[PDB]
């Protein structure tokens, strides 16, 4: 019984990474070996022309974007794993995470390495255009 | 092709809304089309969910540079038989609000040693995941009754894994400068060892020029069998799973060959004794 949430090609990074120390470090450094990216993330079917902004309530993937389910995107969720914040709560679960289209072939380790300005919601490097 | 880790327990099966599932696969049917998920304004988030996520099906097949595996050849187990320590669990099933995977009951070990801890899974909540207690019952059967007892007498996990690096520890100190856990069908044992147990890059002990054996949560710190007092975890174990030696049915059947002294006390300590005593029979005699 249950409902089954992972593919076998999954089976090796996740392992690696549920038991790790660093967890983060673990999957660059597993990336970095010839490992394969995490799949079987929740691709978003949208129109394209949203905002482009990089956490967002509804999908808001413009043209050079994707839209993807935002736990899906997130290396401590998808280990089922503690997150590095005091809280420990996740900032990608329960939003859409827009992922510029030359980098969506590895949403978890694209969200691992940026980060987003928080003037603009704009990911650095990827959209921000700030001063 | 779907695997069992990470299998969603909750009782009644259905997915997530697309911005809290894990996965593609765990999406709720009403938001899938083709491969992809849409976002359906009108269906909202669920933000009190509790949902069970099994830890059975581990593969540790990595290859990482630097980090090293926990899974080693027979002839390097046999340099380290000084460090083989047999090791089995007894499990509960998840019970009421999950089915379908189990929890860590009796930790049995080659010294002797039985650890029972209470209940306790890895929850998916809307926010994060939930290392809690987690309803559930002994395996139903007659052959199984010695665990109704250890369902009310566990310890917690903080507590259990703690005892588990103080035994290693005092049991190794003066063998070896690791640990090899000698395995029988190794799934739930591996399982278990997501409890207790992290790895990474090999490290030296904050006291003394030993690698480090075990990792202290509380203060982010490694240190060997001799100095880890007050430590919560061990650290980049070694195992090996003697059933995939070449052998046809039950651990009992092929340790009673060559060993009997051991009678089968039907506990986990007694699986982990035929465990090591089998080993060591298979690899030191002919
Ligand atoms: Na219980
Ligand atoms: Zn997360
Ligand atoms: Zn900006
Ligand atoms: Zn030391
Ligand atoms: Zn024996």
């Amino acid at each position: 019984a249950g409902n089954a949430t992972e593919v076998p090609a999954n089976s090796t990074v996740l392992s690696f990474c549920a038991f790790a120390v660093d967890a983060a470090k673990a999957y660059k450094d597993y990336l970095a070996s010839g490992g394969q990216p995490i799949t079987n993330c929740v691709k978003m079917l949208c129109t394209h022309t949203g905002t482009g902004q990089a956490i967002t309530v509804t999908p808001e993937a413009n043209m050079d974007q994707e839209s993807f389910g935002g736990a899906s995107c997130c290396l401590y969720c998808r280990c089922h794993i503690d997150h590095p914040n005091p809280k420990g709560f996740c900032d990608l679960k329960g939003k859409y995470v827009q992922i510029p289209t030359t980098c969506a072939n590895d949403p978890v380790g694209f969200t691992l390495k940026n980060t987003v300005c928080t003037v603009c919601g704009m990911w650095k490097g990827y959209g921000c255009s700030c001063d | 092709n779907v695997t069992g880790l990470f299998k969603d327990c909750s009782k009644v099966i259905t997915g997530l809304h697309p911005t809290q599932a894990p996965t593609h696969l765990s999406v709720d049917t009403k938001f899938k089309t083709e491969g992809l998920c849409v976002d359906i304004p009108g269906i909202p988030k669920d933000m009190t969910y509790r949902r069970l996520i099994s830890m059975m099906g581990f593969k540790m097949n990595y290859q990482v540079n630097g980090y090293p595996n926990m899974f080693i050849t027979r002839e390097e187990a046999i340099r380290h038989v000084r460090a083989w320590i047999g090791f089995d669990v007894e499990g509960c099933h998840a019970t009421r609000e999950a089915v379908g995977t189990n929890l860590p009951l009796q930790l049995g070990f080659s010294t002797g040693v039985n650890l029972v801890a209470v209940p306790t899974g890895y929850v998916d909540t809307p926010n994060n995941t939930d290392f809690s207690r987690v309803s559930a019952k002994p395996p139903p059967g007659d052959q199984f009754k010695h665990l109704i007892p250890l369902m009310y007498k566990g310890l917690p996990w903080n507590v259990v894994r703690i005892k588990i690096v103080q035994m290693l520890s005092d049991t190794l100190k003066n063998l070896s400068d690791r640990v090899v856990f000698v395995l029988w069908a190794h799934g739930f044992e591996l399982t278990s060892m997501k409890y207790f147990v992290k790895i990474g890059p090999e490290r030296t002990c904050c006291l003394c020029d030993r690698r480090a054996t075990c990792f202290s949560t509380a203060s982010d710190t490694y240190a060997c069998w001799h100095h880890s007092i007050g430590f919560d975890y061990v650290y980049n174990p070694f195992m090996i799973d003697v059933q995939q030696w070449g052998f046809t049915g039950n651990l009992q059947s092929n340790h009673d060959l060559y060993c009997q002294v051991h009678g089968n006390a039907h506990v986990a300590s007694c699986d982990a004794i035929m465990t090591r005593c089998l080993a060591v029979h298979e690899c030191f005699v002919k």
